[PDB]
């Protein structure tokens, strides 16, 4: 504690250091305003049940009721209303994600399967993404009067960017959440979740921190960096749970991430965090839909340390590379020859300005046809005769039986989609 | 939308899934190496490698060093500048009350205690769990201070009955205690009937102790006939038999 | 006004700032109050409640002590105290000053303009510019004035002997300039051993002020030079310079 | 209410910034500055509008 004992003219508005009467206070137990000390205060300490049974008792698991590991939420992966049902009833926390759903008809349908097969007590939350307004316009009202109708829902995280004060008090304040999810990315968007915190002193908010190591769309700024100069004034407020992800796989890696011995490393005092949350490990699971040879290739491909992360952008590091959306940001995949083709789209046709666009794509023309049936997950239509071709040269009989060889599964006599199915 | 295939590689060209995108992580790859071992058993085989590397470190290899709860959750971490001198724990408790000491959100927490058990989760729970349900606490606002008011807690929280002035008299409102075991019954009393006789609404609230976030779920079974032979006792009287077995078509006699 | 905290104005003047009935400013509460207090006090020998130390394995105090250039106009800080608590260390500083003028005549010739502190206090227009006072001379006796201040005056706040304040604190140690007043602080024990240690630590400083700059004389510096340093957004160039948000390993690669 | 009237309005409000410190020629994205969910909100207000 510093006690600035030459001037007095207290108190500092964030308290972060003292002046000159607390030398001086008569007071027996009340003279003294104690320093913060984060390995002694926050430590993750260790709890029995009644039953027996041993937790981990952090300030992520008193919130919860159970242990600090949740499953985040992702678009791909947390959709099979099956991967949130029955980790939930392991005991661990999983938000639904939102993402994957396009109307409240379908949510509501998908969370009456979690809520009627999760034992009676258990709680889901819904990780909506904000770049998504749309999603936004009906979600929101859904979450509000699903949650007057008293259904589990119990949080609500928002990821790819942090609201305002006035749109987050409403997150809040109306719709009857017990915590709430952010995920920021920056030191302004961490900024902007203390900014949160202090207008709801007694609300709990959980800071989800992930680096640029993840899976998903990434982030350009790096894991410890932005964390380290902030942690001083998280921990300030209260009601912050701070968790920690992207990239986290085993026991013996993120035990230095939640007793705090990270920070060592970086001759800085003993950090902890309060929960950690897994994205790419719990893919290849039993319970998960992704696909079996799916599942054989992330097998395959073996990691890459945190030193080497930063040559994603240019080369296969481990068989996974970023690669740029459809509206810029960038979005880590795995590097198969469908995804390193949507890289050489993106340094050579994507990138460049209208005028070039449809010159560009005239002179690469029957390179792009070659690959889109050969490497790409969207092929191309024109086929006729068995040869490719233009769609203006196929027979209305061979245009009608390509949209049933590319929308409809004869292995499974089904559709990709209704809406598709309406299309034919 | 290029996304959802990586569950559905069979409705794709040729099932290769090269020809597809998967979004994976580059640090996280190398601890992905066995394929379908199930979600709980990703989750539990690495909070018991934090266990066992807690119990060594901090614990000195022993569990019984482990400090133990009845149920683990529901508490606020958050501790603001407050006053916890008037936290205020006690064995044969009684409780007046008048204006001004205390205010709500602190009268909750006298109630509560500073030990763990049932009393304290069901007056300091934020939900109860009413058929996989999660609504809002039934003793968080009836149990909202008031003038002339007092509440008993005696021999080890083990029953809460609240007391509030009528017509000068003072007599039980609301009481609070275990049943046959692990339940609780708030029995929420009405005194003002057509002779005079106080009448009781049976509830049934049962105690979870495994569940931490909700550990107080309410029984719904059997609860509207709980609630109509209340109000039976009440519009009549204890002169007339409970008798449910009304048909609707036919008219109803008076008297 | 202090009720059970009698001898506690100083926190009693940061009360008086958060009242809306007074318009907020440390200067009216700075003089008005606790330089009245001060001015009109008898003997403040009065060892109050320290029974922060006393727990020795809990709390533990050190008094660490600042160096040369900390801030641009820094004898204005001997201003305010000299305002406010005149009486505190009035005793002291005469007798400091009367050593530093049986000391200063012989470093003649190189600061002409005098080393009389007590004139530039009790006479404000007597005080030479700052470009003198941040000077080396100057400013090594002047800042060993103003640390030996605050001392004196939490040793007189609290009403301490300072070789029994010295028993207070754990470990101490200085920066740049103010080590000498950390080595001043475990020899002195009364107040009159305290004074004896105080003169050789300002004398010392005295030739740590002279001789550094009758080694390294401060030359006239070209005007391209510090026009270029302004508008850069550096400062006005002098031999020392201070590299924020760079490692150590890198700014020796820049050297 | 025309559409031109329409979208200004919202953008006004949403921006905190007077009627015409927002030129009806140029773009939101640009208009915003950067903000990840500056940006986003000023789409999803009109979005559901
Ligand atoms: C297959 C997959 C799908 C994901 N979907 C989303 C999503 O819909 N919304 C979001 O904010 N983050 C999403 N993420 C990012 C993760 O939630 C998390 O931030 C990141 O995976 C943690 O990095 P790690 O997998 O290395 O631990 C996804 C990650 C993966 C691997």
């Amino acid at each position: 504690r510093i006690i600035l004992a030459g001037t007095l003219d207290s108190n500092p508005i964030d308290d972060e250091y003292g002046f000159k009467h607390e030398i001086f206070q008569t007071s027996a137990d009340k003279a003294i305003k104690w320093a913060p000390d984060w390995l002694k205060e926050l430590r993750p300490t260790l709890v029995k049940n009644s039953e027996g049974k041993i937790y981990v008792k952090t300030k992520f698991s008193q919130l919860l009721g159970r242990a600090p590991l949740m499953v985040a939420g992702m678009t791909p992966t947390t959709v099979n209303t099956d991967i949130v049902s029955a980790s939930l009833n392991a005991g661990y926390h999983i938000e639904l994600a939102g993402g994957g759903y396009f109307s409240p008809v379908m949510m509501t349908r998908a969370i009456d399967d979690i809520v009627s097969r999760i034992k009676p007590g258990y709680g889901l939350g819904i990780n909506l993404i904000y770049v998504n307004p749309f999603m936004l316009q009906w979600g929101i009202p859904l979450i509000k009067d699903l949650r007057e109708k008293g259904y589990p829902i119990q949080s609500l995280t928002i990821g790819a960017g942090v609201p305002s004060i006035e749109v987050a008090t409403e997150y809040i304040e109306d719709l009857g959440l017990t915590h709430l999810g952010l995920k920021p990315g920056s030191v302004d968007a961490i900024s902007q979740v203390i900014a949160i915190a202090k207008a709801h002193p007694t609300f709990p908010i959980v800071l989800q921190w992930t680096g640029g190591r993840g899976g998903g769309h990434h982030s350009f700024e790096d894991f410890h960096q932005p964390i380290i100069q902030m942690y001083s004034k998280i921990r300030r407020c209260s009601n912050i749970v701070l968790v920690a992800g992207s990239g986290f796989g085993s026991d013996e890696d993120t035990y230095p991430y939640l007793s705090g011995y990270w920070s060592e490393k970086f001759n800085y005092p003993p950090m902890p965090f309060d929960g950690v949350l897994f994205g790419s490990r719990v893919m290849t699971s039993k319970e998960s839909h992704t696909s079996l040879a799916a599942k054989k290739l992330i097998v395959e491909c073996k990691g890459v340390p945190d030193q080497q992360w930063e040559q994603t952008y240019k080369k296969p590091t481990g068989g996974i590379i970023t690669v740029r959306s459809e509206m810029g940001e960038p979005i880590h995949k795995i590097a198969t020859r469908g995804v390193m083709f949507w890289k050489e789209l993106d340094d050579t046709i994507f990138n460049l300005p209208k005028n070039k666009l449809l010159d560009a794509l005239n002179k690469k023309r029957d390179h792009i046809i070659k690959k889109l049936n050969n490497d790409f997950q969207k092929p191309w239509f024109g086929k006729n005769a068995n040869g490719v071709c233009d769609l203006q040269e196929m027979t209305y009989k061979e245009v009608a039986n390509r949209l049933v060889e590319l929308m409809y599964v004869k292995k499974s006599h089904r559709w990709i989609d209704v809406s598709l199915r309406n299309m034919y | 939308d290029s996304l959802w295939q990586s569950e559905d590689l069979e409705s794709v060209v040729d099932e290769d899934v090269q020809r597809t995108c998967i979004l994976h992580g580059p640090v996280a790859s190398q601890y992905t190496s066995k394929v379908d071992e199930p979600i709980g058993d990703i989750l539990n085989s690495i909070h018991e490698g934090h266990i066992a590397r807690l119990i060594k470190e901090e614990y000195a290899g022993d569990e019984s060093k482990i400090p133990v709860v009845e149920y683990f959750g529901g508490k606020k971490p958050a501790s603001v500048s407050a006053t916890s001198v008037n936290i205020i724990d006690g064995n044969q408790v009684v409780y007046e009350i008048d204006s001004e000491l205390p205010n709500k959100q602190e009268w909750l927490d006298l109630l509560a205690g500073t030990e763990l058990n049932w009393l304290q989760a069901f007056i300091s729970t934020d939900r109860i769990v009413q058929g996989s349900k999660h609504v809002s606490n039934p003793l968080h606002d009836i149990l909202t201070p008031a003038k002339h008011s007092k509440v008993t807690i005696d021999k080890k929280t083990k029953k809460l009955t609240a007391f509030e002035n009528i017509k000068g008299d003072l007599l039980p409102v609301v009481e609070i205690e275990l049943v046959k075991p692990n339940t609780i019954q708030l029995s929420l009393i009405e005194h003002r009937t057509a002779d005079t006789n106080p009448v009781a609404l049976p509830f049934l609230y049962k105690y979870n102790p495994a569940d931490g976030f909700a550990p107080i779920l309410e029984i719904m079974e059997d609860r509207n006939e709980r609630i109509k032979e209340f109000y039976w006792k009440l519009w009549f009287g204890s002169s007339v038999p409970y008798s449910n077995d009304i048909n609707v078509e036919k008219a109803i006699l008076g008297d | 006004f202090l009720d059970n905290n009698n001898d506690n104005i100083h926190s009693f003047a940061v009360k008086l700032l958060d009242d809306e009935t007074y318009p907020t400013t440390i200067a009216k509460v700075k003089e008005n109050i606790v330089k009245n207090y001060y001015k009109a006090v008898k003997s403040i020998n009065k060892v109050e409640s320290n029974l922060l130390y006393h727990c020795k394995h809990d709390a533990k105090l050190v008094a660490i002590f600042g160096g040369q250039g900390n801030t641009d106009d820094y004898f204005e800080e001997l201003r305010e105290l000299y305002t406010l608590y005149q009486g505190l260390i009035e005793d002291l500083l005469v007798s400091i000053a009367e050593k530093l003028n049986q000391l200063h005549p012989s470093f003649d010739k190189i600061y002409t303009q005098g080393l009389n502190i007590l004139s530039w206090l009790k006479h404000p227009e007597t005080t030479p510019d700052q470009d003198y006072l941040l000077s080396v001379p100057v400013s090594c006796p002047v800042i060993c004035v103003i640390q030996l201040c605050h001392y004196t005056i939490t040793c007189k706040v609290l009403g301490l002997t300072p070789g029994e304040f010295r028993n207070s604190l754990k470990w101490s140690t200085g920066h740049s300039q103010g080590l000498v007043t950390a080595v001043t602080i475990a020899a002195s024990d009364s107040w009159d051993s305290f004074l004896k240690n105080s003169l050789t630590a300002v004398s010392l400083l005295l030739f740590i002020g002279s001789r550094c700059l009758s080694t390294y004389p401060r030359t006239s510096l070209p005007p391209t030079m510090l026009q270029d340093s302004l508008d850069n957004g550096e400062g006005r160039p002098s031999p020392m310079l201070s590299v924020r948000d760079l490692s150590i390993k890198q700014v020796e690669k820049f050297i | 209410v025309k559409a031109n009237l329409l979208i200004h309005v919202l953008v006004a409000q949403k921006l905190k910034k007077p009627l015409d410190a927002v030129p009806m020629t140029k773009a939101i994205k640009d208009l915003v500055n950067g903000k990840s969910t500056v940006q986003n909100e000023i789409l999803g207000d009109l979005g559901k509008e």
